[PDB]
């Protein structure tokens, strides 16, 4: 009793999770976070 | 001040050449080598040796 | 006179190599009108 | 004020709901990845809203307007804002492993969930799970778990954003017109 | 008064900007180290070929030390020429078991 | 200078080219990880002008459709097996007529 | 002059 079959297809999904997603994920904050300062920033009088 | 100013428009615009250029490296490279998000392709480097798929 | 039929053994093709030519054009005019637009800008809010 | 005390109310009981369902992630099944777990995040959003409650009690007793109580208005907001990116990254996380778990088909095994992902050919990918009571019991409510944890970090993101944007609305959108 | 960036601001701008670009420079040292190890080319990665459906095309000398043969990974020669071995001054032994077949010198 | 519209211009500038580098940051250091960088080459896999080598095992799933399979200088080559080692050959028809078999004991 | 984006 001894079998052995070879169909394992690895592939490096987790480095991909780990390094490319955080940046991206951090670029899009930055990116929402300026365009949100640019719209806004004195759009409002404060009178007297 | 009118001579700090230039030198700021100059690096600025040196920083942006210089990444521009570098993404354009970078996307060649990735285009070139058939990466894809299991990958590099078919070939899979591991630390005995390759793993050809 | 046969012995076995086999039908997987397919040598690949006569396979040329697939054009980068346009490709790499792209990816080179991309950046180089992107390039001559900035050195416009540049010109157009530098000089006025 | 009364906004920045209902936000860091609403980031704590999210943080403690969030952290639950890790808590509950991890009891099920040692299964799954630290990442796939994001208790951690769970773990810094509700430390967030413990220096937050701490903030709007301080803020309300004593010391209101002095320069340190911006130096430190500055430590919460930047915290808040890593608090949002880690949700975030969390959600991208479920999400990603939800759409891996969500096309394919899976059978029971003697003492796993042994499977592999739909293939062209006969070579594929293949995921087993520690002590599996039954493959279409954990694999049929772990989605449904997935998409509740899912709505608890977007949320809880949203928070986190209109948290981070309450205050620098208060400080760089209104300009003193007269003296 | 004055508008504008004034005094320690101006500082701070301009730490950020050089940080910035010293940052720049070191991503494109390390690509550029990348493409001289690699040998990356207009032409591809001048050692190999990955081409469109999934095939690679080793285009140079290549010393694989020891083949692991595993699954439908059957050695035949390419279209339609042939398949020579040959062993530089050394003999050419099969084996299966204790069964064996060397080509030796003489 | 930079007083009105200029400054919240070059403001998001910065902050979209800082975005930008970051991403391709993220971009070198995949490709660091995915092939194993070192100085000589990838992993094991060494580089250099006149081809490939390598230290180790290689496996390998489906064909392989080698030109001239050759031995090194110092070593002799060693085919191996368990069940039997088969060369075929094939006539115009593309169909095995002639086979030599290393089986278990004959 | 505050300044901010
Ligand atoms: C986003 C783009 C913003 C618009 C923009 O850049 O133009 C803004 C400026 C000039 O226009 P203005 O608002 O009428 O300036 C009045 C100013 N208060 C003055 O009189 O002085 O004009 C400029 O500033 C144009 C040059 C932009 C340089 C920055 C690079 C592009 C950023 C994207
Ligand atoms: C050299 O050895 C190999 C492996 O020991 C031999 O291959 C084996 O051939 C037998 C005979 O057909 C196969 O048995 C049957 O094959 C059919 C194919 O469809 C399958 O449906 C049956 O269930 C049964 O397995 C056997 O599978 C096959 N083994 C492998 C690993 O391919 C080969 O025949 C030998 N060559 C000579 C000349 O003796
Ligand atoms: C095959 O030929 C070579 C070359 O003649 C033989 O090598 C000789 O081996 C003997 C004893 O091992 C030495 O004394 C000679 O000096 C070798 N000759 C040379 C030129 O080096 C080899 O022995 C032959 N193989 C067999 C099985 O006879
Ligand atoms: C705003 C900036 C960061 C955008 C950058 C876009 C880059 C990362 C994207 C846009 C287009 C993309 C390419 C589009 C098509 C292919 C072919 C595919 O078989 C492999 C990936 C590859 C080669 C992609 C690699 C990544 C790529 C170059
Ligand atoms: C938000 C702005 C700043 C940046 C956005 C970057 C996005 C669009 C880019 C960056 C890297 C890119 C990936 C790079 C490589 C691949 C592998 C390819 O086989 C499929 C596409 C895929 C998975 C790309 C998808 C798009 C991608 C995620
Ligand atoms: C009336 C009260 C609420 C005003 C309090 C002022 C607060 C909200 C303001 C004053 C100065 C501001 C900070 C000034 C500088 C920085 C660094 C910058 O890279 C991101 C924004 C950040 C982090 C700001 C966040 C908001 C901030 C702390
Ligand atoms: C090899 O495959 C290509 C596919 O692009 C095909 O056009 C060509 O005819 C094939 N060559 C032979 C000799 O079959």
């Amino acid at each position: 009793e001894v079998p052995d079959r070879d169909p394992e297809k690895s592939s490096e999904d987790d480095v991909y999770l780990h390094t490319v997603i955080p940046a991206v994920v951090v670029a899009a904050i930055l990116l929402i976070a300026g365009i949100i300062a640019m719209i806004c920033y004195r759009k409002k009088r404060k009178g007297k | 001040y009118g001579w700090r100013k230039r030198c700021l428009y100059f690096f600025v615009l040196l920083l942006m050449i210089l990444i521009l250029v570098n993404l354009a490296m970078t996307i060649w490279i990735l285009k070139v080598m058939n990466f894809t998000i299991d990958g590099m392709g078919n070939l899979r480097i591991t630390e005995k040796g390759l793993k050809l798929e | 006179g046969i012995l076995e039929h086999d039908p997987f053994f397919c040598p690949p093709t006569e396979a040329t190599d697939r054009d980068f030519l346009t490709d790499a054009l792209v990816t080179l005019l991309v950046p180089l009108l992107v390039a001559l637009l900035l050195t416009l800008l540049l010109a157009y809010i530098m000089c006025f | 004020c009364r906004f920045p005390l209902l936000l860091a109310l609403l980031q704590l009981a999210l943080g403690i709901a969030v952290t639950v369902l890790g808590f509950l992630m991890a009891s099920i099944s040692p299964s799954l990845l630290v990442r796939d777990t994001p208790f951690w995040a769970g773990s810094i959003v509700c430390v967030v809203a413990y220096l937050g409650l701490f903030m709007l009690c301080v803020s309300y007793q004593v010391d209101e307007r002095t320069c340190v109580q911006f130096s430190m208005k500055v430590f919460y907001f930047l915290l808040s804002a890593l608090g949002l990116m880690v949700c975030m990254l969390a959600v991208a996380f479920a999400a990603h492993h939800y759409s891996l778990l969500a096309q394919f088909t899976c059978e029971t095994s003697l003492d796993s969930c042994q499977c592999k992902l739909p293939s062209s050919e006969p070579l594929s990918r293949a995921f087993v799970y520690r002590d599996v009571t039954d493959c279409t019991s954990v694999t049929g409510t772990f989605k449904l778990f997935l998409i509740i944890q899912m709505v608890l970090n977007l949320v809880c993101g949203l928070v986190c954003l209109l948290a981070c944007f309450v205050m620098w609305k208060h400080r760089y959108q209104v300009f003193y017109v007269g003296v | 008064h004055k508008t504008g960036l004034r005094g320690r601001k101006g500082n701070l701008a301009i730490c950020v900007i050089v940080l910035l670009f010293i940052l720049a420079v070191i991503n494109l040292l390390i690509t550029l180290v990348i493409w001289a190890v690699i040998r990356i080319g207009p032409n591809g990665c001048d050692s190999m070929e990955f081409h469109e459906s999934g095939l690679l095309r080793f285009k140079q000398v290549s010393d694989m030390g020891v083949i692991h043969p595993l699954y439908k990974s059957t050695v035949g020669g390419r279209r339609n020429e042939n398949l020579v071995i040959t062993g530089n001054n050394q003999p050419i032994v099969f084996q299966q078991g204790t069964t064996k077949l060397s080509v030796e010198k003489n | 200078g930079i007083y009105g519209w200029r400054k919240r211009c070059l403001y998001l500038f910065v902050l979209l080219l800082l975005a930008i580098l970051v991403v391709n940051l993220a971009l070198t250091i995949w490709i660091l990880k995915v092939m194993w960088f070192s100085p000589i080459g990838m992993g094991h896999l060494h580089v250099t002008a006149d081809g490939l080598r390598l230290e180790g095992e290689s496996e390998f799933l489906f064909p392989l459709y080698a030109k001239e399979i050759r031995s090194r200088v110092d070593s002799s080559l060693l085919l191996q097996s368990t069940q039997n080692v088969t060369v075929s050959a094939r006539n115009s028809e593309g169909e095995v007529t002639g086979r030599v078999k290393v089986g278990a004991q004959m | 002059a505050l300044p901010k984006m």
